[PDB]
């Protein structure tokens, strides 16, 4: 009856519904439909709106009453979500009762410009070797994940997460990394096990996970990255960290595809329509690192992208490269070799990261960097056989297993080892062994160094020399 | 409520309700022909008009003619008695022997299981063959890839398989014949009755058969596969089950989704996949997954379109499979059944946390070993041949015979406990029957077969 | 192309020109294993016509096989037998290329019209091996086998 | 000792040879599929256009 | 006629095809949405309804039988053409012919590495 | 008067009006936002209604919402005081240091410099760049476009010329970004300030920015290239004085066209592009450009959709320039940077009437041995280069030398070779490619060569070896 | 002009790769529904017509003369496409040029094999 707040529905069946009335409705506000069904207001015509779904469909028919509800598609945000699964609308899907948050986020707004941001300078800490020394990440950065299916993708952004216990653990709220994981387009059992991984690990306090599953409307998976990025910025706006991983970008983009074929959008390279760059763009461009003046804040984001058989210079690949600061590389041809993580040096990538690295990684990390690229083309004479011995050790300390990211200082101690040549007469096969047992041995017996050097970020010429001294005795130490 | 064709073109037709309207995915039955027309709504056009998919042919109609809302989406009979039966997508029988009479029916439409319902238990569903539960185990609640095409003993392998989980662990068996050619659906059928899996005179059927034949209307073919959800759904949130649902073939199921996408005149996407090629799939797929209840395992037998796995049609598929079954014309040639390659096929499961340390040491043994092998048959020291003659032993003792093929062979069908598998394999690596000879090993069951087919023939 | 592509199934004989063959300046430009006749029948033609023509697509369809093979591997790879189709096989290619009266402006060379008899006979002994000894271009544009024996003796000096 | 060295050279050479052109297959069939595909696509967005 | 009267019957459809290119004239004409290749949703619906009559009969239904040998041209050897695929897929198997095998002096040109009958063995003699 | 909103779609809007209609480039002022919404008219519809293209978001607008005609299209602040200021798309600060006062404003839509105003002046700009300088030169005033797919290197190639071309130029510089990262924007301005290229105590400013980037909706990427321009324009004509402007990056002006046309409804051109992709590129690009009155050096990043040249955007681009420097993924991975094509990258004063025969001939020579290396490729990725014969391996030894005195450590991209940067004199760019051509380093390792300045530090690094 | 009086023009058109795209605009504004590459039905029609008046006139008409150099830009060297084939369908001949060539040091960048004159040696002085 009230055709300015209220409408009926004309006709649905392509993902859109088509909506008699809703005069004073807003482009881009959220609807009500009978039903409890959601829907975003997307086409404001003389006759009609057209409705996008946030759900099945079946659930609306012609004639059934759809309301205003005043506002720009947003959802809750707030520290209430830590802990909690929630999906693309931010509902509560654990089965954990009410989330209390009370503030709510556009989950369209757009990025913030020039002047509020500033250079990124802050480590985020991944605790995986082969990405803090080599392919080191900042906060306020994007960086890409990329790789076919079942390279490893999903462990980078698992062990990130699970990293930040050491710092959020902590009282200094500057130091600490909030998490959001973003499911699109995945199984609901792969999502379940990972909420599981992270709780029995004790990251699930301070992580919020967002999911749109397989069987999730396409609407609801295209939504569900911004959703999350409005729970990120939450954070990166109250002068606090947070870190978002959209995993993955791919099925969201192939979810907007579905929808924008459904809207009879002219398709172009692999039918996807000419705003799929700009899906994308708009969401990575807010993962960002504010200026003092507006908090001093971040948000980082590691989006990931799954290739068909390693090609990167497909449509979609490229898109997300030419948007993100850089990216991790991960080859199934390594992941076969049992090469763990599977990320190939040469061809990763960051961008703004070394200005986000601890002087401490910074120093051996930066020799580590020279002695494998000089190693990438001598993979016999004097000249390039100390080339070859160093860099397959080297490539031995860049292996990692699952579920048990590295403390910084950690780090800087193993491929200390490698760097100034206390592998070089052990055999490549017996590396990995050695690792181990040293950093054992660092942690039980000398706290004090490993602390200096966490407290101060950097090698000091006694701190060098001390550690000179433990790696020969342990050497010495160290039979079979 | 009664409404009124107003349209038919091919397999679409077009109905005009005076009342409120039947939701999108409602089955409505047209009054007036000799046998049962349903046809399902797709979309809500506007003007009291719904456009509607086919689920038979549509010749004959009228502009006109009575078409009945059901009041609820395709509802198939459930239960015990679908056992040993044939039933089409929308639940009639066509093994002509009669109603299926059951005490409960359910939609064919039903939404996947929430989030709060899922399992995070990771657990092996013991098929009682060696080289799959050893070397690429299948996982309960989770889907394998079947792959090779005819003369490899696909048929034979799903036979089995269906014989050894209801023996092994009492679960049973749903096959969905997704385009069914009609002549290998006659022949399957019979092969089940003579293996036994399938019993004419009593209550014992492991199976229940659900055919969507190729020479059936795009929507028929589109929905069968969930049809054959349904009675597997039953069984496993009614009865407890660890139920098995075979769906031959998974490519034909996205074709039967890309037809009725055209017909709807929906743009095509890549390829010329529907647009909701990644829905369509998630939608069916995640209703095969473990549950607080039990589990709803699924082998699907793979079709990949131009020998390429980068297509949309396998590259979709491939994101919801857990594991792999290749059947191979190379194995099958050189005597060894079942004809599984045993390096091709490959299990998300086979993780030391998951299986067994013991189950995956072996195995990563039995691995290498069978590569190593292939490495030393382009070229022996003492090292090398003990690996080669552990190797071949190690080929046949992944032979096994069948229960299902014991009235064909006269040889006596093995069902292999896990345990049992998996020390066979670690008394080889060992050598501690290299001191026995090599073709003791070919067509046995549990070891103790072995040594007593070395003890009788010495 | 559908165009072309539907026009096959209402002839009865198909010349079909390639511009991979004419970029070679062998003219006419008629690709020998992708024209056919309904008349290329052992009853209507004759047993010798025919199994000199079917000889003759062969040896054609073993060289191309070859072609890529060789271009990577070499000539020197190859076995007796094979070097001996290559070389007969290009000799072929090259005596299927004739002067046509209308196309003297292009060609510079006189025009010539070839009895059947004479073209039988000409891939009949290029097959047998007799032309072996003589170079590939003395079979490069001209009429009868007769004229290619000729030419061989001019490019001696 | 010529004989021995040539034999193991060629034996070597080809072998990398043989690897080389397996690499080249796997590129070259992924060049393939990439076109067949976008063939495909194109064909059908020029038909769509034409309807529209 | 002949399979349901007792008596065995052979089809050959040359060509399926150009059967299928008039069927997608009447579709487009018809304005019916058009797929790959601008054929329409049901062309793999024509040529299954028209294979699966093909069939032998029990001896309760006299033991007659139909066979059919229906024929697909493909363009530049393409089996994964859409029509080839459908008629591939609906066949109980397929005799690929090549042209390269043609020219080559195998005729038939049958590549039988590629061909396959599923039916195979139960369909010979003894001798065979 | 006033018009009232009746349609609105992304990035398109329909406005009706009652009383006298908005010509078509018009812009529309929208009542009652918070911050500027600008409409700009692009369609006469019929019935008194106009379909026009939003400058920012079209969130939170309802049918029936008014609008006023400003009675001009968007018209920006021109003149000295935009220098070391930044503006966005409509000529607003975005800087937060108050209004630009400038004494002009001028509208972003003018027509191109007619024929007769056309100079054929073709000077050689000299840029400390190997590749660049020996095989494909800029020139003074010229159009200047980098090719690139994702990731291979055209803006650290952009910032490079704005430290090897901007301090030797006396004049003023307009950077433009266009569909890019607002965090390079961040970069850029306050590196600016560091430098003291911007000064933000002085007048002493010698660049204008103007931003509109990736997180921007599509009307306002299909329009900020023409707000840069036309900030360029002014120093051009009004000031008759040696412009340099820096565009990153204009691909993104055709695809935010593309996002439009496809909300426009037109009728798709191929590859799913706007029917109006060359002309609406035309009309933009011959803007871009030297005068009698003034000269431009413009210097255009030019991205390339999944690496096809051949996709509509890049391909309709060549044509509107002097210059190309053509950047391969291929080469990137090989570790050779800059990456640019050597075989690909073409200028019109590449001509041995304006570079001197020496020059040309190197060149030439240089790019001829780099041919007959590439189709050898075949070859060589099946058997290796031990299968060669003698001249060919000799071709193949020096080509490789060639390929690596390409290369060349970026005073920008340090963090990344570990190299200080380098830049070399045109005069030994020549000498050293002439003296590899002539053999006189065949004994040399081809490692020697690569990532150095002059010649004589790959003899240096050779000595160091061995 | 110079045709019908007895003179002798040489027009150059450079090129009508791009003239194609500005019709193919025009005409999908037109709303003319476009065809392969989106351009229009009768993009063949549009060159061929423009490419006839080029002409040799007999002694009646005054013996005149316009000759034509249309120019045709390929993408990847593909002198096989669509549009190119279309306008070497019109001409008689076409000189192609590639890049291969042209850094080889063949300049003039001709393909001698795939360049062809259809009017040859009668376009020709004798001593040529
Ligand atoms: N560092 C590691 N060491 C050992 N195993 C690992 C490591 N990282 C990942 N894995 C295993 O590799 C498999 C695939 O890793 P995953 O993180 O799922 O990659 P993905 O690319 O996200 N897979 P998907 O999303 O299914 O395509 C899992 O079984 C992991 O347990
Ligand atoms: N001249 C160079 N020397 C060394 N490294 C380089 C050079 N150019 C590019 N790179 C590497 O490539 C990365 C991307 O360079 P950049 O110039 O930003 O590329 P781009 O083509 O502008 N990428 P995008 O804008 O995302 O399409 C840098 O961070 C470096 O790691
Ligand atoms: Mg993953
Ligand atoms: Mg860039």
């Amino acid at each position: 009856v009230d055709l300015e707040e209220t409408g009926r529905v004309l006709s649905i069946g392509d993902g859109i519904a088509r909506v008699h009335g809703l005069r004073n409705v807003q482009a881009e506000e959220m609807v009500e439909f009978s039903s409890g069904l959601k829907g975003m207001s997307l086409n404001l015509e003389p006759d009609n709106v057209g409705v996008v779904v946030f759900g099945n469909d079946k659930l609306i028919k012609e004639g059934d009453i759809v309301k205003r509800t005043g506002a720009i598609v947003d959802v809750p945000v707030g520290e209430e979500l830590l802990g909690r699964v929630v999906d693309a609308l931010g509902n509560a899907i654990d089965g954990k009762g009410p989330i209390g948050s009370k503030a709510r986020r556009r989950v369209g707004l757009k990025a913030p410009g020039i002047i509020p941001r500033i250079s990124v300078r802050e480590p985020m800490q991944t605790g995986i070797k082969a990405v803090d020394s080599l392919v080191p990440i900042g906060r306020g950065q994007r960086e890409l994940i990329i790789g076919d299916r079942q390279t490893g993708k999903t462990s980078i952004a698992i062990d990130t997460i699970i990293n930040q216990k050491r710092f959020n653990d902590g009282t200094d709220e500057k130091k600490k990394l909030y998490c959001i994981y973003v499911a699109i387009g995945q199984k609901r059992s792969t999502v379940a096990q990972l909420v599981k991984r992270l709780t029995d690990a004790d990251a699930m306090k301070y992580t919020i996970v967002v999911s749109a599953t397989a069987s999730d409307a396409a609407p609801l998976q295209y939504l569900a990255p911004y959703s999350g990025c409005s729970m990120g910025e939450y954070f990166r706006d109250n002068g606090k960290h947070a870190l978002i991983i959209y995993d993955d970008l791919s099925k969201q983009a192939v979810a907007y595809r579905q929808m924008s074929l459904l809207l009879r959008r002219p398709p172009g390279r692999e039918a996807y329509p000419g705003d799929v760059f700009y899906l994308h763009s708009r969401l990575l461009e807010r993962a960002a690192k504010m200026n003092d003046a507006f908090g001093g804040g971040s948000l980082t984001a590691l989006p990931v992208i799954e290739t068909q058989a390693g090609d990167v210079s497909a449509y979609i690949p490229t898109n997300v490269i030419s948007i993100t600061d850089g990216q991790i590389f991960l080859e199934t041809e390594l992941f076969y070799k049992g090469i763990r993580p599977a990320i190939n040096v040469g061809l990763s990538v960051s961008r703004v990261g070394s200005a986000a690295q601890t002087r401490a990684m910074k120093q051996v990390a930066g020799t580590m960097k020279l002695e494998l690229a000089q190693y990438r083309e001598v993979a016999l004479d004097a000249a390039t056989q100390q080339l070859l011995s160093r860099g397959v050790r080297l490539t031995e300390l860049l292996k990692q297993g699952q579920y048990s990211p590295m403390a910084i200082e950690e780090q800087v101690a193993v491929i200390y080892a490698g760097v100034r040549g206390y592998l070089d007469k052990l055999e490549p096969s017996k590396i990995t062994k050695f690792e181990n047992a040293f950093l054992s041995h660092v942690i039980s017996q000398h706290q004090a160094l490993l602390g200096k050097i966490r407290t101060d970020g950097k090698i000091s010429e006694e701190s060098d020399a001390k550690l000179k001294e433990i790696v020969t005795n342990f050497l010495a130490g160290f039979e079979a | 409520t009664t409404g009124r064709i107003v349209a038919v073109i091919g397999a679409v037709v077009d109905v005009q309700f005076d009342e409120g309207l039947p939701p999108i995915l409602n089955a409505l039955e047209v009054q007036g022909r000799e046998t049962r027309l349903v046809l399902e709504v797709a979309q809500h056009l506007g003007e009291s008009t719904v456009r509607t998919i086919a689920m038979d042919g549509t010749e004959g109609l009228v502009r006109g003619q009575k078409v009945l809302d059901s009041g609820a989406p395709i509802r198939i009979p459930v239960g015990p008695e679908t056992l040993g039966r044939i039933m089409n997508v929308i639940g009639e029988p066509i093994d002509e022997r009669g109603p299926i009479k059951t005490k409960q029916f359910a939609a064919i439409h039903a939404e996947a299981p929430e989030f709060v319902e899922m399992s995070v238990e990771q657990e092996i569903l013991v098929t009682g063959i060696k080289v799959v539960d050893l070397l690429a185990p299948y996982a309960k609640g989770g889907k394998i890839g079947l792959f090779g095409g005819a003369g490899v003993g696909k048929t034979v392998l799903i036979m089995e398989l269906i014989n050894n989980v209801a023996k092994a662990h009492g679960g049973y068996s749903v096959f969905a014949g997704v385009g069914e050619r009609t002549r290998e659906g006659n022949d399957l059928y019979h092969e089940m009755i003579e293996s036994g899996v399938i019993n004419l005179k009593d209550a014992t059927s492991k199976v229940a058969l659900v055919y969507g034949q190729m020479n059936e209307p795009p929507g028929a073919r589109a929905r069968v596969a969930l049809t054959g959800l349904t009675v597997a759904e039953y069984f496993r949130d009614q009865e407890g089950q660890d139920v098995l649902l075979f769906i031959d073939n998974i490519f034909r199921f996205t074709q039967a989704g890309s037809e009725v996408s055209a017909l709807l005149g929906r743009i095509p996407s890549a390829v010329g996949y529907q647009p909701t090629l990644a829905t369509d799939m998630g939608t069916m797929q995640e209703r095969i997954t473990t549950t607080k209840k039990g589990s709803i395992t699924s082998v699907q037998a793979i079709y990949v379109p131009a020998d390429d796995l980068t297509d949309p049609a396998p590259a979709t598929t491939f994101a919801h499979l857990d594991a792999t079954t290749v059947l191979s014309r190379a194995i099958a040639e050189l005597g060894i059944y079942p004809a599984v390659d045993p390096l091709d096929s490959t299990s998300r499961i086979m993780d030391p946390n998951i299986v067994g340390s013991e189950h995956y040491d072996v195995a990563r043994g039995v691995q290498k070993i069978l590569q190593d092998y292939k490495s030393l048959q382009d070229i022996l020291s003492e090292e090398d041949k003990l690996t080669v003659s552990r190797a071949r032993k190690i080929q046949r003792f992944l032979s096994q015979p069948f229960q299902v093929a014991e009235v064909f062979t006269g040889h006596l069908g093995k069902l292999v406990p896990l345990k049992e598998t998996i020390k066979g394999f670690q008394q080889i690596l060992a050598g501690e029957y290299d001191h026995l000879p090599e073709q003791a090993f070919y067509m046995v069951g549990p070891i103790e077969e072995a040594v007593a087919k070395a003890d009788k023939l010495a | 192309d559908p165009a072309p592509a539907t026009t096959f199934a209402h002839l009865d004989a198909t010349t079909v020109l390639s511009r991979a063959i004419a970029e070679l300046g062998i003219y006419p430009a008629v690709d020998p294993l992708d024209s056919t006749s309904r008349i290329m029948d052992p009853n209507i033609v004759g047993s010798e016509h025919y199994d000199v023509a079917r000889g003759v697509q062969k040896i054609l369809q073993d060289y191309k096989s070859l072609q890529d093979i060789i271009a990577i591997l070499g000539m020197d790879e190859l076995s007796e037998e094979d070097k001996l189709t290559v070389s007969r096989a290009r000799k072929i290619q090259r005596f299927l290329s004739q002067p046509f009266q209308v196309a003297e402006v292009f060609t510079g060379h006189l025009g010539k019209l070839v009895p059947l008899k004479e073209t039988i006979k000409g891939f009949q002994q290029i097959l047998a091996g007799e032309y072996d000894h003589l170079p590939e271009q003395a079979f490069y544009m001209v009429g009868p086998i007769e004229e290619a024996v000729a030419k061989a003796d001019k490019l001696a000096e | 000792e010529s004989t021995t060295s040539e034999q193991s050279a060629r034996m070597t050479a080809m072998d990398n040879a043989s690897k080389n052109a397996s690499e080249m297959i796997d590129k070259l069939t992924l060049t393939f599929n990439r076109t067949r595909q976008a063939v495909i696509t194109k064909e059908l967005i020029e038909i769509i256009s034409g309807a529209a």
